[PDB]
């Protein structure tokens, strides 16, 4: 998709997780965004569950364990991006 | 010859063995043990000659039973296993053993303290990790933790258990480590509900009444919670009769007589039926004969009675568990 | 007499410091376990 | 003089013989034995002088009965047989012996543990390999495993047996090795049905009832399974009379009297017919005379009775095997 | 007297370590079987 930043931000479902990347030698930043749905599915599968009981997002900030799982999948995504 | 604790004796040995000596001692000691040790010497009392002689003689008699010529277990095992089974096998199995010990230590440590602390520690966590941590704890402690969550969260957690599909060990040991680090927060909660109720109880009558009116104006529900936690002095009207008799087995007659002058007539009527018949008749006669008493003295006697009730409840004899609950 | 008593007490303390230092050089884990057992005895 | 286990004595010997010495000791030891050894020293207690003296004296008295001057069996046999029968014959026969021992050890090991574990281990496998592995195991263990599969899978497996036509040994030893590696998974099942039922049992009445209602709303069948596993306290109405008398031979009279205040009248009527006539009359008189009791105390007594039932069932005296089954 | 008792105990421990080391150099499989038998005795 090719769109203005304001349109992309409006289309982005708030709340969600965002992460910045620096890509040498190009000056700038990448804006990888992970959704509550995928972090939910990842944590559910890692900690043991079937996903038949989804929970809504109530604006609560992600737990430290959730951030750690996010980092775990984030480094894998970045390595796949690089290779 | 002041009695010397194990902390004192350990400090006596540690500041005498040496610098790198104490450091290598802590290399085979847990972090919290190093904490307890470091807390000691910077405020310890200076040692006596016979005190150090006695503690080091105790160290000698313990060293008689403790003589091994041992080498560091982790590095010794690594050096043996790297050639016994290979570097990769040695590393993998050492990490497996370390993770197993980490999760066992976490489970044991978590099944040791008061429930509500761990309950509030895990309240913010994701319900799935809550469920798995809950079930791998001791069943009694698990029940204690579960009896404190809200309806929706507790129901979701048990649904997760009823639909459980298995949990990995390595990430779970990591979760135990993370919640251990979360426990390692230098924070003092000091709930402003129980402490507030106790402070208002220790207040005088006029002060506590004006304070209660102010909190009822600001937020009546908080006032109701505070009074339901503190009960004041008049709660003896809703106190059970057996507990009143248990209290009367210790309260003093003249103090009770002085306090009852300012008490409500219904409270006096309920109270006089609890003690013995001759004691009740004596108390009624004393109330009739005795003239007016200072309200300050009456308040002091009532506060003393309240303090007696509080300590006898701390001992567990008294049952003030939020009223007279339900009769069955 | 008190001075000599203190002097011999100090000399004995120094020599037992020698022996405890050499024993802990042989094995400091013994000292670690002694400290851990003292901690265990502290709480009761 | 703490009692020292074989693990402790073995560790004492191993960390004293040497590094390559311990490695060459493990070269003649099984992998799980090396695991049990490695689990020990990294959390062992430092040994005593007299402890090491005693364990090494025991090692000496065992070495008196153990002295052969032996050489490594596998390489000694290979070196002898390469010239006795030739390289190819020696290799082939050594591999034949090794495979025979592998399959025998696998069969013996598999005929040792609880059935459902191996049942779920082999559930995902292909039914043909299931059939051959099932029959080559012990008949009792084979029956235990077979009684746990589903209708279609079990029927297909037995049809495979009835139409069986011989099985190769080498691939079967390889299959035993593969399922051994599958057993070597650092995995904790955490059954969320039995543990959930026990947790809800340890709940208080209001909590467990709200939890049961929530799980019935989410999925009623799971609620039914949990309650059929846990039975709560009211299941004494469906507990057999002989078991009730066996309980009454141990339960305490005042605890039963307090608990029966909150019990259902039908449950009380069933329960009072089990004990002796004079005991039942005494209990009825005590129930009549005693006034209302706190519901918290009644719940505590009921939970204590439930715990007594649970331990007496763990001992096997109790028969609570999912109801009163079928009368014949 | 306690010091001499400990000293002779240590010397005996060292010489018995010498003999166990030489015997296990002669045959380490003996040590392996002793450990296996100790493991067998552990579980009852």
């Amino acid at each position: 998709r090719i769109q203005p930043y304001h349109e992309f931000a409006r289309n982005l479902p708030v709340p969600t997780n965002l992460n910045l990347i620096h890509l040498k030698p190009l000056r700038g930043t990448g804006l990888v965004v992970f959704s509550p749905s995928l972090v939910f599915i990842a944590v559910d599968n890692l900690f043991g569950g079937d996903g038949r009981f989804p929970t809504k997002v109530e604006g609560r900030e992600f737990t430290h364990t959730e951030q750690r799982v996010i980092n775990r999948m984030l480094k894998l995504a970045l390595e796949g991006y690089s290779d | 010859m002041s009695n010397l604790s194990g902390t004192d004796k350990s400090v006596i040995l540690l500041m005498t063995i040496g610098e790198d000596r104490a450091a290598e001692v802590f290399k085979h000691l847990s972090t919290r043990e190093v904490q307890a040790l470091s807390t000691a010497m910077a405020n310890v009392r200076q040692i006596s000659n016979k005190q150090l002689t006695d503690v080091l003689s105790e160290f000698e008699q313990e060293a008689e039973q403790f003589a091994a010529l041992n080498i560091n277990a982790n590095e010794y095992l690594r050096s043996v296993l790297v050639k016994a089974l290979g570097e990769e096998r040695a590393s993998s199995l050492l990490e497996d053993i370390l993770e197993t010990r980490d999760t066992t230590s976490g489970i044991e440590t978590l099944n040791f303290m008061e429930p509500q602390s761990a309950a509030d520690l895990i309240r913010d966590e994701h319900p799935q990790i809550i469920a798995t941590i809950l079930v791998h704890l001791k069943r009694s402690q698990a029940a204690d933790i579960l009896a404190l969550f809200d309806e929706r969260l507790r129901h979701d957690v048990m649904l997760r258990i009823a639909t459980f599909g298995g949990v990995q060990l390595a990430e779970l040991t990591e979760v135990l480590n993370g919640l251990l680090d979360g426990q390692n927060l230098k924070r003092s909660k000091m709930g402003g509900v129980r402490t507030a109720a106790e402070i208002i109880n220790l207040m005088k009558t006029q002060q506590e009444e004006a304070v209660i009116t102010a909190v009822r104006e600001f937020d009546g529900e908080l006032a109701q919670k505070i009074i339901d936690e503190m009960f004041l002095f008049e709660n003896l009207v809703d106190v059970d009769d057996r507990s009143i008799q248990r209290l009367l087995q210790e309260v003093d007659s003249e103090s009770l007589l002085i306090a009852l002058k300012g008490a409500e007539p219904p409270l006096r009527e309920k109270f006089l039926r609890n003690m013995s018949q001759r004691a009740a008749d004596i108390l009624r006669d004393d109330l009739a004969n005795r003239g007016p008493v200072r309200l300050s003295q009456v308040e002091n006697e009532q506060k003393a009675i309240l303090l007696i009730v509080r300590r006898l409840a701390e001992t567990g004899e008294m049952v003030i568990g939020s009223g007279e609950d339900t009769y069955v | 007499q008190l001075q000599q008593r203190r002097a011999n007490q100090r000399l004995g303390a120094e020599v037992m410091s020698q022996r405890i230092r050499e024993m802990s050089d042989n094995d400091p884990r013994v000292v670690a376990l002694v400290i851990r057992q003292w901690m265990s005895n502290d709480h009761e």
